[PDB]
């Protein structure tokens, strides 16, 4: 039922920000939680942070405490993550993932490559 | 239990209505006898004394 | 306050037509009448 | 935080053999929040096991697992060539996520 | 860990008058300038209360316990509540050990004399512990201090109401009226049939086995009319089953 | 016309008639809830890989979270969704304490026993639901998960109390034989397994059952629905929703000494008098808007159609020719510096009449 | 208001009954009228002041 | 709605009965007072005047 749809790949210059868009298909944007996970080339996954769109609450990984702002648009069922002050160190695939309350499954988007 | 509660409540309502009816009649009748007693008291005072 | 509690549940009290002052005036008139002219 | 460590970091096995991957938590975790994933280069992680059991929809059914406390295992009953992959366990604590160690499986 | 010592002064139980103590605020509702009819477990007025004084026997919990203690010595630190207290079932240990107030519910095996010493040279209490359902830890810290408590256990919720007042006590509890405000409601889910207090043995420990007292009563499902003053404080009460008056 | 309708007449006699009321309306609604940061952990309840046998049914406490019940209700995966004491639609906007989710596996023919007042081997020996019950019984077919294990109590000395979980498995006397253990003849083991197989008929297919038990409107709330709060507007007629409590009235600051553990106040009628606001712990009083009460002073209709209206208990500051009297505000009458014989009585020394340009 | 405390649903259910409220209002109105009459009969016997 | 209607009707029946009881007693008390007032009026007419 649940589908996560992400925006395409981008190329950035140092110091710029990247805003990744994740649309929640299948509904239940509210009463669910959305997190963002990064995968630098050659690395495993790491948590960046997330948001609960219904409760208007954000939460961040210590590694990413600051620089990144996570928001959610209830009207368009879309979550966003904007990571500022980019460096070549941030080349990674940025993934959107979510879980509904009442469920156990974690649904994933495609992952978008952002280079700097 | 719940089957009995329905039947028990029906009897309670019917019996309460009976008591209320009884009391109302006694109150009305009591007013009547009081009026008689007041007359009797008047006669005692005026014709005996 | 109890009168308010009663009011809030639809229970109210209407004023009397005659006030205490009006009653006092009737009483005084009767007394004046009796003292001045007896039962006439 | 609670750190998950898997073992062996790398391993070479033959198709047709049984294989297991361990996942140890530095602190006890609820089994209900643990999951295993499979990854191939260029692909998004695929869910296999959740709630430390509960095979995922569409799974090959060669995969199963169990655990409690600090010790959990992913079992592949027979390896097929398609099962040689990076595998990892993660904890979905919902306020805390834990990732790391791919116990990379090769032929 | 645990001390297999007897060597106690052999005393009978003493008894006292509960007077008019034992009212609890039964609700979270503000009422004022009213007299309200409440049926709950309350200490009966003028009940026969058992007086204890290093006296720490296992007592029945029954339907709830009215507990009061008097000291200046800081000996009474807490309570142990449960059934068998031998790791077969869970039990509740509430202790003020100065370092923290520690409340635990676990399948604990306890010492037959689960005490604390005094500084604090030792803490004994336990022999073992299984996986524990509940834990809470608070932050670190003629008789003069009276503390009144009631311990209720309703549908798994251990409910404690309490009050702390100044005294000048040489024997029994003072006569007067009090009502206890709720302190805590613990969502535990356990069976309590027996309990002991937790005392801190003075130490300068048989070689130094060294001044506090407490009272135990029981609650009954009586109806009281509780008088609320203009500030919503219960100031008085009528025990509707004490006598014809 | 109001007088004509109450009297069922097209003609009205001289005098005073009592009609209608004075019902001041709310202009906006207010919603106030505690700010809860968690979503409720129900994946563990409904989507669990293992359920208990009924015999040793599980009980999970839910607290300090937001729960959207729209999802469970709208989901088509359930074979049954029966609520007692609450409409599933309304459930979503209520706030609770002590919410518990009981769970277990049953045979399909046992679905009818998970109910407040039903009897049978489950209802009497494995899981008794109270006759007095508020909550929802939700269940679905699990044949594809559980069938290939589970034991049920068939032989018990006595019936269970509501929400009792008695799991002793000791073998005991049923009949005449003075034994325990020694299974056989007239001593029996209390439980029987009912393994689930893909070949079982539907009455013997397993079902996963979750029972949601709630304590509604306990003064606190820990489990609360997905409802946003609004600003708190004072000194106006509003609708209200204080942690699930509703009503209409004018709310004001209250100088009441609520104790630290108190959060509602009550009237003699046991209606809400006051609340403690869920976000700012301020005490607020709730006072109903206005009652008025209106009577109409009418010259007979065979003379004229002018009327005067008396608002029985109002100030002439609220509602040309307005007279404030002890009996209320009289509107439309012309007060004069005179006196006369009483005609239509009003009250408190005042009467009225129709007289001259009348 | 006594019965249906500003509930539309209650009012509509109340209307399934007969003219109950009307009779209660008539009874209480009648009493109130008598109370003023009683006062006048007892005190206003002489209209000369 | 339909469940509320059942519960509301239970409360309406009870409240109707409460008001009806009140009025009946209020009428009886009013009758007693009229008798007292009539007596008072008689005394004034015969002993004061
Ligand atoms: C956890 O929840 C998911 C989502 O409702 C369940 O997945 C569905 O299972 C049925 C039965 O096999 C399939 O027909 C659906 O297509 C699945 N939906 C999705 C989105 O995958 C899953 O079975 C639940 N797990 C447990 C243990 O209850
Ligand atoms: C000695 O202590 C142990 C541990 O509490 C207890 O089980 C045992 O019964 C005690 N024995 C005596 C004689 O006090
Ligand atoms: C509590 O313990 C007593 C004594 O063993 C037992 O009879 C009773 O059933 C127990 N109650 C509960 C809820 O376990
Ligand atoms: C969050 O809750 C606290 C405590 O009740 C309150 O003081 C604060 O204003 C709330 N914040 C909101 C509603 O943003
Ligand atoms: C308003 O009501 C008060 C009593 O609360 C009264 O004293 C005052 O005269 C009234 N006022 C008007 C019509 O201004
Ligand atoms: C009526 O009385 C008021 C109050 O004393 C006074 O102001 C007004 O002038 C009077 N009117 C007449 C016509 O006497």
């Amino acid at each position: 039922q649940v589908q996560l749809v992400q925006s395409g790949a981008e190329v950035k210059k140092p110091g710029s920000s990247v805003k990744v868009s994740c649309k929640a298909s299948g509904g239940t944007f509210s009463s669910s939680a959305i997190s963002w996970v990064r995968q630098a080339p050659g690395q495993g996954l790491e948590w960046m942070g997330g948001i609960i769109p219904i409760l208007d609450i954000t939460n961040y990984a210590q590694k990413f405490q600051g620089r990144v702002t996570i928001t959610a648009d209830k009207s368009t069922s879309t979550a966003f993550m904007e990571l500022s002050s980019l460096r070549s160190e941030d080349t990674a695939v940025y993934y959107c993932a979510l879980r509904n309350q009442w469920d156990l499954l974690v649904y994933w988007g495609q992952g978008t490559l952002v280079t700097v | 239990p719940p089957e009995a509660e329905v039947q028990i409540d029906r009897l309670i309502t019917g019996r309460l209505q009976s008591l209320q009816t009884y009391v109302t009649q006694q109150l009305i009748r009591a007013a009547e006898i009081r009026a008689s007693a007041n007359l009797a008291a008047t006669k005692m005072s005026e014709c005996v004394l | 306050d109890l009168i308010c509690a009663q009011k809030f549940n639809g229970l109210t009290v209407l004023p009397p037509l005659l006030t205490d002052e009006m009653i006092a005036q009737y009483t005084s008139a009767l007394l004046a009448g009796t003292i001045c002219s007896g039962w006439t | 935080e609670i750190v998950l460590t898997q073992s062996p970091g790398t391993l070479s096995l033959s198709p047709g053999e049984r294989a297991t991957l361990s996942c140890r938590a530095s602190q006890s975790v609820s089994s209900s929040y643990l999951a295993w994933y499979q990854q191939k280069p260029g692909q998004a992680p695929r869910l296999l096991i959740y709630g430390a059991s509960s095979r995922a929809t569409g799974i090959p059914d060669r995969f199963s697992g169990s655990g409690s406390g600090t010790d959990f295992t992913l079992t592949i009953s027979r390896l097929e060539p398609e099962d040689f992959a990076v595998y990892y366990c993660q904890h979905y604590g919902s306020s805390l996520w834990t990732f790391g160690q791919g116990t990379k499986l090769e032929i | 860990q645990c001390v297999n010592l007897t060597t106690r002064t052999q005393l009978p139980p003493a008894y006292t008058n509960s007077f008019t103590r034992g009212v609890y605020y039964p609700d979270k509702v503000f009422r004022s300038s009213v007299l309200h009819s409440t049926q709950d477990l309350f200490l009966p007025f003028f009940s026969n209360v058992t007086w204890f004084h290093f006296d720490n026997p296992v007592l029945p919990f029954n339907d709830g316990v009215y507990f009061a203690s008097t000291e200046k010595s800081n000996i009474i630190r807490g309570w142990i509540f449960g059934t068998t207290l031998d790791s077969k079932t869970q039990s509740l240990l509430i202790v003020n050990n100065a370092t923290n107030v520690v409340i635990k519910v676990c399948e604990f095996q306890f010492c037959n004399d689960p005490f604390l010493g005094v500084m604090e040279s030792e803490f004994r209490v336990y022999s073992s512990a299984n996986n524990c359902t509940f834990e809470y830890v608070s932050q670190p810290f003629n008789f003069k201090n009276l503390r009144e408590f009631v311990f209720k256990n309703i549908d798994g919720y251990f409910k404690i109401y309490s009050k702390h007042t100044p005294i000048n006590l040489v024997r029994d509890l003072p006569q007067g009226f009090s009502a206890l405000e709720p302190l805590v409601d613990l969502p535990i889910g356990i069976n309590i049939t027996r309990f002991q207090t937790l005392l801190a043995l003075h130490r300068s420990s048989s070689s130094g086995w060294t001044a506090a007292a407490y009272y135990v009563g029981y609650l009954q499902p009586r109806t009281f009319l509780l008088k609320y003053n203009e500030n919503g404080t219960i100031t008085d009460a009528v025990d509707c089953a004490l006598d014809p008056l | 016309s109001e007088t004509k309708c109450t009297l069922k007449s097209f003609t009205v006699e001289k005098g005073i008639y009592q009609t209608s009321n004075f019902r001041v309306q709310p202009t906006e609604s207010i919603v106030r809830f505690p700010n809860i940061t968690n979503l409720c952990p129900f994946g563990e309840v409904f989507n669990a890989t293992r359920f208990a046998s009924v015999y040793a049914w599980n009980r999970k406490r839910i607290s300090n979270c937001v729960a959207d019940y729209s999802v469970l209700y709208n989901s088509a995966s359930f074979s049954t969704f029966k609520c007692y004491g609450v409409s599933p639609t309304k459930l979503n906007d209520l706030c609770f304490t002590n919410v518990y989710a009981d769970s277990f596996v049953i045979r399909g023919d046992e679905v009818r026993q998970i109910a407040p007042g039903q009897t049978g081997k489950i209802a009497d020996y494995n899981y008794k639901l109270p006759d007095d019950f508020t909550g929802c019984v939700i269940a679905w077919n699990s044949n594809n998960l559980d069938s290939k294990n589970y034991l049920y109590r068939l032989f018990r000395k006595s019936n269970l109390k509501p929400f009792e979980r008695d799991i002793s498995t000791e073998i005991y006397q049923a009949g005449s034989t003075p034994c325990n253990g020694v299974e056989g003849f007239n001593c029996y083991f209390p439980l029987q397994s009912y393994g689930f197989q893909p070949t079982n008929g539907v009455g013997y297919q397993p079902y996963r059952v979750v029972v949601l038990s709630f304590e509604l409107l306990h003064a606190p709330a820990t489990v609360c629905g997905p409802k946003k709060s609004t600003n708190l507007v004072k000194n106006k007629c509003v609708n209200f929703n204080f942690n699930g409590l509703t009503g209409t009235g004018v709310l004001t600051e209250s100088n009441k000494k609520f104790l630290p553990f108190q959060q509602f106040g009550r009237d003699i009628a046991d209606t809400t008098d006051a609340v403690r606001d869920p976000q700012t712990l301020e005490i607020l009083d709730i006072t109903p808007c206005s009652f008025g009460g209106v009577s109409v002073i009418t010259p007979g209709t065979n003379t004229s159609n002018q009327v005067a209206v008396l608002y029985q208990d109002v100030n002439c500051t609220e509602v040309s020719n307005v007279f404030q009297t002890r009996a209320g505000c009289l509107i439309g009458a012309e007060h004069v510096n005179n006196s006369y014989e009483c005609d239509i009585p009003i009250g408190a020394g005042i009467c009225a009449s129709y007289q001259t340009s009348q | 208001m006594y019965i249906c405390g500003d509930s539309t649903e209650c009012s509509n259910l109340l209307l399934q009954y007969g003219s109950f409220c009307t009779q209660l209002n008539r009874a209480l109105t009648g009493i109130a009228v008598e109370q003023d009459k009683n006062t006048q009969e007892v005190f206003a016997q002489v209209k000369q002041i």
